[PDB]
Formats: C-alpha cells, structure tokens, sequence
C-alpha cells in the first residue's frame, strides 16, 4: 500500500499557469508559459522515489 | 411526331403551360444558396491535457490518436495541433460527397479504440468528436450605447441569454463567444494567507 | 392531376395525404393500364357472340 | 497555336469576390502580453476608421484569438465595408483596400499585421491565396523544420513580383518558465508534493474548484493569486506552502527556476510534423503562378524536408490534374455520340476537327482580358467543344443529306449546305454570344465569378463560328475524298 | 436560412435587453449571397433582352420572333422543376448554367 | 405578464405554428391542371368547362 | 367515469382515451410554455402563472 | 435522495448547458422531481435519423458526464430513442396468490 | 443522506445475479420531523453528538 | 490478476445488464476466464450496418 501510495503521489501533471497571465497587471509585458513537470522517466528515477 | 402536335396546337400548348406551371410551383419551394455543398466535410477531435506543454501533447495524445485514425474510409488528409494550455485537436476531413454523419460515427469508433492509450488525465476530460467549419458565417456584436456595462457584463449576458438559443438554432454549427461569462472569482493574497498560515 | 397535388401537402399532416395520394394514383395507374392491355384481350376470348 | 496559348494561360481555382468584408490578423512577437496588442489593435482600428472611413463600415477587433493559434500575442479584426452602391470605382474594392492597409501595415514594426480577402469557399480555409505545408519527412525535428521554413522565406523574399503576404499559419517559439521542485529537499522540510503542486497551479493558473448558482445559472467558481502577485519571477518566492510539522515554507527554499525556448503550438499534417505557410499571389499573377514558384523553392529546401498542399491548394491542384481526362473523356463521348447519329465514322472526324477552332478563340478571350484557367474556364471550354461541334453539324449534317437524298456531287453539295446554312448559324452564334455578352461586361458584386464564366465560352463561340463557317467545308470534302 | 433564423432569434431576443444594449452586426457574408443572386438574376434577364434582340434582327417579324421566345420560359421552368426533383438548389452555379 | 417573462409553445402548438394550410393553393394548382388536360383532349378552351 | 370520479374524489382523476395519433393531442388542446427569460426565480414565475 | 432543486441545478442545468451543435433539434425540455430524477428531453424534426441524433446527443452527454455528481453516474444515465405512450403493458400474476 | 434517503454501497450476488445493495434508516424512525434528534454523529473525540 | 467468477461477477453481468436498446440484435454471449479477460460478443441482423 505504502509503495502504491508513493508511486501515485510521485508522478502527476501541474497546470502551473503563466507569468503575466490574464488579468495581468497594467504596464506588464512578459507573458511565459510556466513548466513544472516533475515527472519520472528512467528506472533510477523510480528507485530513486523516497 | 412533329405533325401530330401541328394538328393539334392546343395539345402543344397545354404541355407547355403544364410545364411552366410546375416550374414556377418547384420555383416556390426551391432553397437558395450562393453555392452548393462544396467544400469537403471536416471533423473535428478535440482533447485536452490539463497543464501540459506543446511537446508532451504531441507525444501523448496527438500521436495515438492520428495512428489509429488512419484507415477510415474516405478519409482525405489530416492536421493537428497541440497548443501549450495541452489542447489537442486533429482535424480530419474527408472526399467531398462522403456522409458527415457515417463520417463521425466512424471516427468515434477509432477514438473509442485509442482512447484507452491516452493518458487517464485526458480521459477524464473527456474528447469531443464534432463535424468542424473553419470560417465565421456570421459575427453579431453586442454593445451597450450607455457607456454603463464594461465587456464582462456584455459578455455574461451573452453568454447568459443569447449564446444558448443560437447555438441551438437549425443549422449553427458552432459558436465562439468573444468573452466570458461570470465567475465568482476568488483573487488570493500570499501575503494574508501566510500571515494566517494557510494555503490555495 | 386531381390526386397529385395533395400528394405536395406541407407541414406534419403532409405525409397522410402522401399516402392517400400514392395509393390512389398508383391505382389508376394501374387500372388503365390494365384496361388498356389486359381487359380487351379478355373480352375478345370470354365474351360469347350476342 | 492553340497549344501555345493553353500551355501560356496561368491557372488558377476561383476568383476572388468583393463580400463587403475582409479579415485582418496581427502576430506580436512571441511572449508578448496582451496589453501590447491591445495596443496594435487599436491602432490597426484607427486605420481603418481614420483613413478609410469612407469604405470602411465598422470593425470588431478580437484581442487574444487568433484563426490559427491562440494567445495573448495575437488579435484579429473583422472589418465590414460600406453598401457596394456607396463605394464605387475600383479603388474602392477589397482587392484595393487590402492592399492599400498592406502598405500601411508592413511599417508597423511592432508586429506581424495582414489584411487578407475572404476565399471563396469560405469553409474550406481563412484566407485567399494558399495553403503551403512545410513536412518533415526526414524526421530532422522541429528545429532543424524551423531552420528550413525559415531559408523558404529568405527564398520567397527574393521574388517579391510572384508572392506576397507570404506568412506562417501557427506560433514561433516562446520563453518558457521552468520551475524545478527539488523533492527532497520538500520532504526533508516537510512538505507534501501534492501541496506544492496545488498550490503552485492554484496560485499561477487558477483553479475551478465548484459550481455556484448566479441569478438561476449554473456558473463557475476560480480561485487564482492577485494579479501582482503573479506577474515577475520573484513573485514565486512570495508564496508559502504549510509543512507537516506547520511552519510556512517559501516556495524559494525547495525549488529553481530556469528559462527555455519550446513551441507553444506545434503541428502535424499527415502524422508528420509540419509547419504551415499561407500567403498570395502578386497583382497581375494567378494561384497557380504562385504555387508553382511554391513548388520549385521548397525543391531547394535541405533533404528530409517534403511538401503538400492542402484546402483550396488542395482542390485547385486536384482540378488541375483531372482536367485534361475530363477534356479527354468528354471528347472521346461527344465523338461516339456523332458516330452513333449519323452512322458513320467520316463524319465525326470531321466535325470534331472543328474543335481547336473554338477552344483556341476560348484561349485567345481569355489572354486578352488576363483572365485565368479557372475551373469557370474550364466548364467554358467543354461548352465551346460543344458550340463548334454544333456549327460543324448544321453544316455537315445539311450536305450529307444533299450527298445521299439528292445524290449531288461532294462540292455541289457542300456549297449548297453552306449557302442555305450560313443564315441558322449566324443567328444561333449571335444569339449565344449577346446571351453571355450580359455576363463579360458585368461589373458589380458577383462580376468576379460572372466575367471568367462568360468571358472564356464568348470568344470560343466567335471563332467557332468566323473559322468554322469557313474550315468546316474543307473538313468535310476532304474526309469524304479520303473515306477516313 | 440559418442566417434568417439567427435574425428571427435575435429579434425574439431583443425585448428582453437591458436599458442601452444594442446588437450590431459587424460581419456577415449573407448580404453578398443576396446581392450576388440579384446581380445574377439581372444578367439573366438582360441576356434574355439581348437574345429577343438578335433574333428580331433576322427575323424582322414580330410574331416570327415570338415563337423562338417563347421556348424560353417553357425551357427554364423545366429546369428548375427538374433542379426540385433531384434535390439540387437555386445557387449562382445553377443560374450560371441557365445563362449559358 | 410583467417583464422578464416570456412565453413559447410546444408540442402540437408548436407544430402547429409552423405547418401552413396551402390546401387553397393546392386545389387551385389542381384545378387549373385538370381544366389544361381536359383541353388537350378535347383540342378545345371551351369544351372542357361542360 | 369523468362525472362519477371528479363528483366524489377529492383527488383531480382523469379518465380519457389517447388520440388516433397519440403525438397529436386534443384537436382544440394547446401547450403554452411559460419561460422566465430575465431569470427572475421560481417564485416570480409563478406569481406571473396565476 | 435528491429534491427536485439539487436535481436540477446539479444534473439538468449541467447537462442541457452542454446539449447545443446537435442538428435538427426542434426544442428541448427537461423536469426533475423530488424523487431525484432527472429528464432531459430533445425532439428532433421529422425526418431525422434516431441513430444519428442519439449518436450526437450522447456525444454532448460524454461531454457533460464528468461534472456530474459521483452518484448519479453510479446510478448510470440512460438515453433512449423511445416513444412517449406505452407500446404495450405486460402485466406478471400469480395465481395462487402466495407471492407478492 | 443515507438515514433519510437511503445509500447504494455496492453490488451483490443473489442467485447468481448481481443486485445492489441499500442502507437506510428503518422506517419509524424517518417519519417525521422530532426523528431528527434520534440521529446522532461520532466526534473526533468519539462521542455521540446529537 | 482476476479468477473467472470475479470477472463474471464484477464486469461481464454488469455489460450485460446495460446492454439494452441496441437495434437489430440476434444474441450475445460472453465469457470471462482465469486470466481477468471479459470477452462479450453481441452478433447481429445479416442487414445491419456494422
């Protein structure tokens, strides 16, 4: 249970938004995606999981 | 046969007003268009992965769903995209003369088959198989002459009174509404909620 | 040409005369048709000398 | 010389009409925000209600939608002219207009503006012109296929006087934010990852949590940080999530962030990855003109790089390449037809000799008032095939009679089917050519289409019958000497 | 049709807007189509003018010239019973057919 | 009823609305027909209103 | 049925026969939909019904 | 366990927001109870095909689906191209009377 | 919820035929409103509140 | 990792009993086996459009 519940928790996909994003803030001017994927790809990322 | 009805002019003549007369009758019920159904039919896949990058929908979604789409009958070429907030939409459009409906129904069986590959986030969205147009008919604005309701409240009321009768009226393929409806937007401050020790 | 025209009736109640319409032309149809062919070769082979 | 000018006629699918309404784009360099093209919008809408308001009716400008691709870097514009009765002249055209806003608009240097007429099947694409699409085949990848679009428009600017407008139909690469969740360092603080992803999309991109009731309707309810506090990189050190033991850590502590450059919008035709290129043909060049200059400058591109057309590129290729079988086919029926009338093989030789006759006026009609090889022209032609067939069969039909019922000699009879004759011809070549005379001097909202369906078939018809009245007795005594 | 049907909604709308709302239409193609239809339906009519004209020239007679007229209507009312029969519709391809 | 409500009809109200009675038209078409076949087979205008 | 049933029962009981075209109801029947378009709230909408 | 305003501003409200782009759709109404049903009901003109409708209405549906209460999906939505009156009754009696 | 609207849990097995399976509260005690009280809800500190 | 009964039970009784209104149906049949695999097989009419 513990191991499922780790590997559940570990992998997942974060809308994490945009800087300057709508509304924005009036004067803004830099508008980027914002990339938090904390994501497992090879096999020492998974044994690696705590 | 030419002497037959030289004989008989008032035979030739009721031909000709019966004619005529159906004619002007077809004339009566008859639609008028500027052309004909001419362009090949389209439809539409559109799928989304929450806060996914351009790239992960490409790989994830796109990729599996165009590899089981091709084999459909009377299929003429295909196009997609993935945009950065994790949408994905494969356009397929097929020969002209092929049935939109058979069409749809087909693609629907294809992307039942591939959606089990899909990532379970992007099934939890739930895909949409929809017949696609690619330019406006028609553009109806609404403004308010007062100078009192800023776009937020135009666009509520739209969305609120005006979008749903359209988008169901005879013949509406699709409407795209040029703002938003109301939300109850909920604007945290940082500073505040770490004051009190809370989060989002 | 008394029976076509209700075949055209518009609205929910136009395919009820639809029916009626194809019916009865098909009928006559028919029955001239077979007037024209079918009853006068009859008639020359039952119909005793009067 | 019938061949010459068919090999010399430009072609294209449709022409393009005056709708009262064209479009207009703009495509703000990537990672632009929304305020800067709010600002070039508004300044496209002065434009066209300054230094067109006499054409220009009203417009509706769209910030953050775009026909291909949406963000906040782009805007679109629809813009509705005048009645056609209030613009007169063509000046006052779509055409016109486009181009004169072109010319304002490539000096904006703030962004990528376009102002494009609506195609004529206008579900079929956006835009008049084409529908290039730059394939990856070799899988080189994207940025090898953006390296290779790019030489293309280094290529296509060198030929100004063929196309023109030439652009891209997606999103250049953007800056990317990229936070990087050291995880251990999170668990030796205490601190779960579902919070901090939580809290993270919650605080940067807002959350739909639940529905609320608003008035009677079923509406939305977003949670989402305040707007300063979601604007810079520092503001993420600003946002603290709560650890196990309940002590606020700041997002600082357990996480970097780093810069990338990635595709906010990537594309494939066909399974492959692609890019897409729409553009025009120059005044005084067809579509097809500008397809195959297309063609020949992606041959140059580097190898694993392909081509295809699509949408009204597409159709106008296929139009292309299933002409000649339809003339072929088309002949071939109209031939067994003959031959099936008039029981003979002499005579439809003869008659269908008469053909060139009337495609090569067709031609002529068509170079002279620069028109293209329109599928209108097209249908044009086979109704010239079958005017100059009918001019050949008023007067040979009339001397074989002579020939068999009289039993008169080859030329007696021949002169004197094309003496009694000539009269039915002119009157029948006449009455068609004043028939579609209304539709090649048009000039109003459909003239486009009106001009290339009467102009091509008007010429065919007057040599039809100016060289036929005269070649179709040559045709006839000389297949009748030979028996052929 | 769906563009009349959009107007008729929109009109069944219009008495339940607030003080000062207003709908405006800043795009439509329907306009062309119509004035397209006209324009085509005016050149018909000139090419039927133009075409009586030509064959009075030879003619020189007016009941002579009337004959040939008057399989005009006959001609083009069958074709548009025959477009009702098979399904196909009043479009400018259709009028552009019965031009030529 | 005061403003903000409206009001629609369904059913057979709403079919009603729409289906139109051509039922006039329609017999006159069918008259004016019958009177033209009758003049063909009588090669007269006159005979066929006996 | 109807005169013995709504005579005696406190109850609104309804005996009757459905139609030839059961879609088609009552010839002289009609279904009026009341809509509260300005979203006014159940409450209002049936103040504006009675 | 639903009253008739849960019903509603929980099920109906989600689903017919989602119920558009379907064709031939003449009107569309839907009641819910207090016995926590819900019934949401589409005619379509005559004509329409009852497969392609149900095949498009299901698919707005599938759209739809995931923002509905866990309970009412547990329960399962049905969708039914079926009449309005009863084709016929088939009543089940048991003689002897023991069952009930 | 599952007092006074009863609650499916989940399926079982009669007769070979899977049924579902409902709670609810007995029906003398969800007959009226004073059957509120009856009701009680485990704290935290696990007594019976009512 | 399901036995047959489980399988039966949990999944293929279940299709079964929400595969109701399909068109042109002859039979089905069904089995699911020691490997966890519900295979349900609906054959229909020789006409029907698959």
């Amino acid at each position: 249970v513990d191991v499922i519940s780790a590997l559940k928790a570990q992998n997942a996909q974060v809308a994490a938004g945009q800087l300057g994003g709508t509304p924005p803030v009036k004067g803004q001017q830099l508008n980027a995606s914002i990339i938090a994927q904390t994501r497992l790809t090879n096999t020492e990322e998974f044994g690696n999981i705590l | 046969m030419p002497n037959f009805f030289i004989d008989r002019p008032i035979f030739a003549w009721v031909i000709a007003i019966i004619i005529m007369l159906a004619g002007g009758l077809s004339i009566l019920k008859l639609p008028v268009a500027q052309y004909p159904t001419i362009a090949p039919p389209a439809i539409s896949i559109t799928a989304m992965y929450p806060g996914a990058d351009a790239e992960t929908v490409q790989n994830t979604v796109t990729q599996v769903i165009e590899q089981n789409m091709n084999g459909i009958d009377h299929l003429m070429y295909m196009s997609s995209n993935g945009d950065s907030t994790g949408t994905a939409t494969i356009t397929l459009t097929f020969e002209s003369g092929t049935d939109p409906d058979i069409a749809q129904v087909q693609v629907q069986n294809k992307l039942a088959l591939a959606t089990p590959l899909l990532p379970q986030e992007v099934q939890q969205q739930g895909i949409s198989v929809e017949k696609a147009s690619s330019s406006f008919l028609m553009v109806v604005g609404v403004i308010n002459t007062n100078g009192t309701m800023n776009q937020d409240d135009i666009s509520d009321y739209v969305a609120a009174n005006m979008k749903d009768p359209i988008s169901r009226t005879s013949g509406v393929g699709d409407v795209q509404l040029f703002g938003s409806q109301y939300a109850m937007r909920i604007w945290m401050d940082p500073n505040k909620l770490n004051n009190f020790q809370l989060t989002p | 040409a008394v029976f076509i025209p209700m075949a055209f009736f518009g609205g929910s109640t136009g395919a009820i005369y639809r029916q009626f319409s194809i019916t009865i032309v098909s009928a006559m149809a028919l029955s001239v048709l077979v007037a024209l062919i079918l009853t006068p070769a009859l008639c020359a082979t039952m119909l005793k000398p009067i | 010389g019938m061949a010459w000018l068919f090999v010399r006629l430009p072609s294209s699918f449709l022409p393009d009409e005056d709708q009262g309404v064209f479009l207009s784009m703009a495509q703000l360099p990537a990672g632009a925000t929304q305020e800067r093209t709010q600002k070039v919008l508004d300044e496209m809408t002065n434009y066209y209600l300054t230094k067109e308001k006499d054409n220009v009716e009203s417009v509706f400008a769209v910030n953050g939608f775009g026909f291909a691709g949406r963000g906040q870097n782009t805007g679109i514009a629809f813009v509705s002219l005048k009645d056609w009765s209030q613009r007169p002249g063509e000046e006052n055209k779509v055409e016109a207009i486009t181009a004169r806003a072109m010319g304002y608009f490539s000096q904006i240097k703030d962004a990528m503006v376009f102002a494009f007429n609506l195609p004529a099947i206008v579900e079929l694409g956006t835009a008049t012109g084409f529908d290039f699409e730059l394939i990856d085949q070799g899988g080189l990848g994207h940025e090898k296929l953006t390296q290779a679009r790019n030489q293309l428009f280094g290529m296509v600017a060198q030929h100004p006087d063929v196309l023109t407008g030439v652009r891209p139909n997606g999103l250049e690469d953007t800056p990317q934010f990229k936070i990087d969740i050291d995880q251990e360092k999170a668990q030796a603080l205490g601190v779960s990852i579902s919070d901090i992803n939580t809290t993270l999309g919650a605080a940067w991109g807002g959350s739909y949590v639940n529905d609320f009731i608003d008035r009677g309707r079923v509406k939305k309810v977003y949670i989402m940080s305040e707007a300063k506090y979601r604007m810079l990189p520092e503001d993420i050190g600003k946002w603290y999530v709560r650890g196990s033991d309940g002590q606020m850590v700041p997002f600082s502590a357990f996480s970097t962030s780093r810069w990338e450059y990635g595709s906010p919008r990537l594309e494939r035709y066909n399974g492959l990855p692609s890019l897409e290129i729409l553009g025009q043909a120059a005044p005084g060049k067809s579509t097809g003109e500008a397809m195959a200059l297309m063609e020949e400058l992606a041959g140059k591109l580097p190898s694993g790089i392909g081509y295809d057309w699509t949408g009204m590129s597409y159709q106008e290729r296929l139009s292309g390449n299933q002409a000649p079988a339809l003339y072929a086919i088309s002949l071939i029926v109209v031939f067994l037809c003959l031959a099936a009338l008039y029981e003979s093989w002499s005579i439809p030789f003869s008659v269908m000799l008469v053909v060139p006759l009337g495609v090569v006026g067709a031609l002529l009609a068509a170079t002279f008032r620069g028109l293209t090889n329109d599928v209108y022209f097209q249908v044009g032609l086979l109704t010239t095939i079958g005017l100059s067939a009918k001019n050949a069969i008023l007067i040979v039909e009339f001397a074989k009679d002579l020939m068999e019922k009289e039993g008169k000699g080859l030329i007696e009879a021949t002169l004197e089917a094309v003496r009694m004759r000539l009269r039915p011809i002119l009157m029948t070549s006449l009455a068609f050519i004043l028939g579609v005379m209304p539709l090649v001097i048009s000039s109003g909202a459909g003239s486009g289409a009106q001009n290339a369906v009467g102009t091509g078939v008007m010429g065919g018809m007057v040599t039809a019958t100016i060289l036929a009245i005269f070649f179709v007795p040559v045709f006839f005594v000389v297949v009748r000497r030979r028996f052929s | 049709d769906t563009a009349n049907a959009i107007r008729a909604e929109l009109a069944k709308m219009e008495p339940f807007f607030p003080s000062g709302m207003k709908i405006v239409y800043p795009y439509d193609t329907t306009p062309f189509v119509k004035i397209s239809i006209h324009e085509v339906v005016k050149t018909l009519v000139e090419a039927i003018i133009l075409v009586f004209l030509v064959m009075y020239l030879f003619l020189q007679n007016f009941r002579a010239t009337l004959i040939p007229t008057i399989a005009v209507p006959v001609v083009l009312l069958g074709t548009f019973a025959v477009l009702a029969a098979f399904g196909f519709s009043i479009n400018t391809l259709t009028m552009f057919g019965m031009v030529l």
